[PDB]
RNA sequence: GUGAAGAGGGAAACAACCCAGACCGCCAGCUAAGGUCCCAAAGUCAUGGUUAAGUGGGAAACGAUGUGGGAAGGCCCAGACAGCCGAGUCGGCCUGCGCGGAAGAU
RNA sequence: GAUGUCGGCUCAUCACAUCCUGGGGCUGAAGUAGGUCCCAAGGGUAUGGCUGUUCGCCAUUUAAAGUGGUACGCGAGCUGG
RNA sequence: GCUGAAAGCAUCUAAGCACGAAACUUGCCCCGAGAUGAGUUCUCCCUGACCCUUUAAGGGUCCUGAAGGAACGUUGAAGAC
């Protein structure tokens, strides 16, 4: 015998919906990467994508303990020399506040083409409310 | 002020203070007295 | 702690309403809102208000203390009120009141007007003369200290803006 | 492969790999990692007896 | 506020009765014609669209000759946008004049600059010339160094060379307002704007 | 003792350090050093303590009512220490973990 | 079985132990001018006589004429004292 | 700096409230949906019949050829092409 392989062409994927309020961002984010790369399924295939789609509301009121909220530092360079430049987590929560679980999602998924198809199932507000209802999302409680 | 590695009260009237993680001597009498430490 | 076990009494012709953690408190001169650190319980039994901490918390005495003191001035200042005086030395100064505004000359090439917040009143029994009275005390020491902020006491003849009852000390050249 | 596999399998029956190895190790069954995910694939309420049996076995 | 939209004429110069001379520049400013209104509800954001001019009937597509005749005007010779500030209204089909600016004292002038073709760094950046004697082997307009060395081994994004000069777009700010005339349809303003005899030119009020 | 004349696993990448000496095949099992939140295989295991500095994840003489543990002293319901009545207060010794001294060139 | 090297010219880029401009504490700080320490890298920071000279002395200016790293920056970009 | 306990006094800080620089984020000018996360608004054009099989986002024959674009010519205060 030889042992069981998935096939792109012939894969189930569900809509979860899930809530941000009073969470801690790298508990969340963990299971979050866990689902979308699809490691809770006996059908677990490296080299496919068996994951889910999730929606994640209120993405603007995350939480993080000690003194991050003045003291956590987001930096990046624009290719032009000298061009460094930094955010806060405070401002960057008042100008895009998805891009905070975004880039932290995103820093645990596989790096290469995969995780990059893998990252497009992740949908972001910074609200409660989305139009995404004629897919049916369930609820999912982490 | 006097910055300095070592700071110390000089009188009577000196008190040692810790504000916002900085040790410091404040003098009600001499202003010769104020002390920072860094 | 040893400022949190001494209950404060509540005179008669005054109020008081808790909920949860905000504390309201109304009085012939007026009515003062506050909310309470997480960490101090305070009951109302007959005539008196008692604080206390909570069980959980690794600071509750400080922060007893602290609400007590604040509550004790909300009374006093419900009732009675607070003032303030200030004078002024130097040749060519002076003050003037107008509705809401105090108009200082202080030696320079420009007024100086001054615009008092909601619940402050100000009054200039001569010219070189200022008494502000009040229901609440930090707002009453920040009025003043602004105040004085435009011209502060000099060590070489000690002109400007002072307190009715600081000492100044001066030095020779 | 097959270590992953059977981690999520047991994961949804309510019980960890070292768990459920543990459990089996005391209970003397002696089925190897292959087939157990050959299993956990394609015959589920099989799984569901020999988790049964591992938690008696550790009770 | 909003803006209008004209065509440069020349330029001339202008006698005061107490012996002074004044650089003018002429813009022929014809009325503008409102053909689209946008609001918040419908796109985004508060705008008008405007035309001017004429165009001939056979260089008129389909496309465009149902968009005027939806608002019901004539065929200009192209379409601007201006945004609106709290409390502007204005309705499709209406006309603005030049007597918008009769109040206006300083103005900013929009265009496009002449064009220079395959510029050097001389002429471009205003580098310095090399000797012309003293032993100079063919290197009298060259540029020089333009790096290091081993460190860092490249060339920094943004280094200053040769390439295309001229022919973009320019504002100039802050522009005194000479003439308003109604009647001949023409605004005369202080000094030197950008393009050549023939252009089209936007006109606004003074930012600062 | 190893490399030279030696492959495999660990220390991010790293001849000479730690574990261990490759005759050939297997889609079987047990362990060594090192590890069990995601990249990435395996405990978001159980009981009792310490730290608030992101210390952990660079560096001294020296300075300071940071905060845990311990063995002894002085004064005090004869009214002590603080300020202008009523329960404690003062300064040394040993010890665990932290804080300042701490400035560089894509 | 080859990594061209001192000064000069043309063109630059970074650090801060800051020369000018900005904000402060102490003074044996009356005012005007000064002394010392803390924060701060946005912009700007000379022409000539002598010498192959980097330096340096001298004459006359300027708010000021900063100290260092980049194969003691830069010869498949120039010169050859 | 204001109010304020731990520590009955005192204390700018531990809980709360206010000022403060050419450095940071904007305000001024220019590019910008290959932003593969490829966005929005207004207007214009196309309204025919048959066959085959391995039956499907399948192959072919006849009739029809819109909106618009490109090519050629006279050229430009646009340009190495």
């Amino acid at each position: 015998m030889k042992t069981f392989t998935a096939k792109p062409e012939t894969v189930k994927r569900d809509w979860y919906v899930v809530d941000a309020t009073g969470k801690t961002l790298g508990r969340l984010a963990t299971e979050l990467a866990r689902r979308l790369r699809g490691k809770h399924k006996a059908e677990y295939t490296p080299h496919v994508d068996t994951g889910d789609y999730i929606i994640v509301l209120n993405a603007d009121k995350v939480a993080v303990t000690g003194n991050k909220r003045t003291d956590k530092v987001y930096y990046h360079h624009t290719g032009h020399i000298g061009g460094i430049k930094q955010a806060t987590f405070e401002e960057m929560i008042a100008r895009r506040p998805e891009r905070v679980i975004e880039i932290a999602v995103k820093g645990m998924l596989p790096k290469g083409p995969l995780g990059r198809a893998m990252f497009r199932k992740l949908k972001v507000y910074a609200g409660n409310e989305h139009n995404h209802a004629a897919q049916q999302p369930q609820v999912l409680d982490i | 002020m006097k910055v300095r590695a070592s700071v110390k009260k000089l009188c009577r009237n000196c008190k040692i203070v810790k504000r916002d993680g900085v040790i410091r001597v404040i003098c009600s009498a001499e202003p010769k007295h104020k002390q920072r430490q860094g | 702690s040893r400022v949190a076990k001494a209950p404060v009494v509540v005179p008669a012709g005054v109020d008081v309403k808790i909920n949860g953690q905000v504390i309201t408190i109304k009085g012939k001169n007026g009515e003062l809102t506050r909310t309470l650190n997480d960490a101090v319980e305070v009951k109302h039994a007959d005539n008196t208000l008692t604080f206390g901490p909570r069980d959980g918390y690794a600071d509750g005495w400080a922060q007893a203390g602290t609400a007590r003191a604040l509550l004790n001035s909300m009374v006093i200042g419900v009732t009675e009120g607070f003032t303030k005086k200030l004078q002024l030395v130097g040749v060519g100064y002076r003050a003037a009141v107008k509705g809401n505004v105090i108009n200082l000359s202080l030696g320079f090439s420009h007024p100086v007007d001054h615009q008092l917040p909601a619940g402050i009143t100000a009054e200039c029994p001569t010219q070189t003369e200022i008494v502000l009275k009040g229901a609440d005390k930090q707002v009453i020491g920040q009025v003043a200290a602004d105040l004085r902020a435009y011209r502060r006491p000099e060590p070489y003849k000690g002109k400007g803006v002072r307190y009715a009852d600081e000492v100044v000390r001066t030095k020779e050249a | 492969l097959w270590i992953a596999r059977i981690n999520a399998a047991a994961r949804q029956n309510g019980i960890s790999y070292s768990k459920f190895i543990n459990g089996l190790k005391k209970a003397s069954v002696e089925i190897d990692r292959k087939i157990l995910a050959d299993i956990a694939v394609f015959d589920k309420v099989a799984f569901t007896a020999l988790v049964e049996k591992a938690k008696a076995a550790l009770a | 506020m909003i803006g209008l939209v004209g065509k440069k004429v020349g330029m001339t110069r202008i006698f005061t009765e107490d012996g002074v001379s004044i650089p003018v520049t002429v813009i022929e400013v014809e009325a503008n014609r409102v053909t689209q209104v946008k609001d918040l509800a419908n796109d985004g954001y508060r705008a008008i669209q405007v035309t001017t001019g004429a165009k001939k009937a056979n260089r008129v597509t389909k496309p465009e000759a149902g968009h005027f005749a939806k608002a019901g005007v004539e065929a200009g010779r192209g379409l601007w946008e201006f945004r609106l500030a709290e409390g502007e209204e204005f309705t499709v089909g209406q006309s603005i004049s030049v007597e918008l600016f009769a109040d206006v004292k300083k103005v900013d002038v929009t265009g496009t600059s002449k064009g220079k073709g395959f510029a050097g760094t001389v002429k471009r950046w205003n580098f310095r010339t090399q000797d012309a004697t003293h032993g100079n082997s063919l290197s009298h307009r060259v540029p020089g160094s333009i790096g290091q060395n081993q460190t860092p081994g490249k060339v920094f994004k943004g280094k200053k060379m040769a390439g295309q000069m001229g022919n973009e777009r320019v504002t100039v700010q802050s522009l005194d307002v000479v003439r308003v005339d109604a009647e001949r349809n023409l605004l005369l303003v202080k000094g030197a704007v950008p393009g050549a005899t023939g252009s089209d030119l936007i006109v606004k009020p003074a930012v600062k």
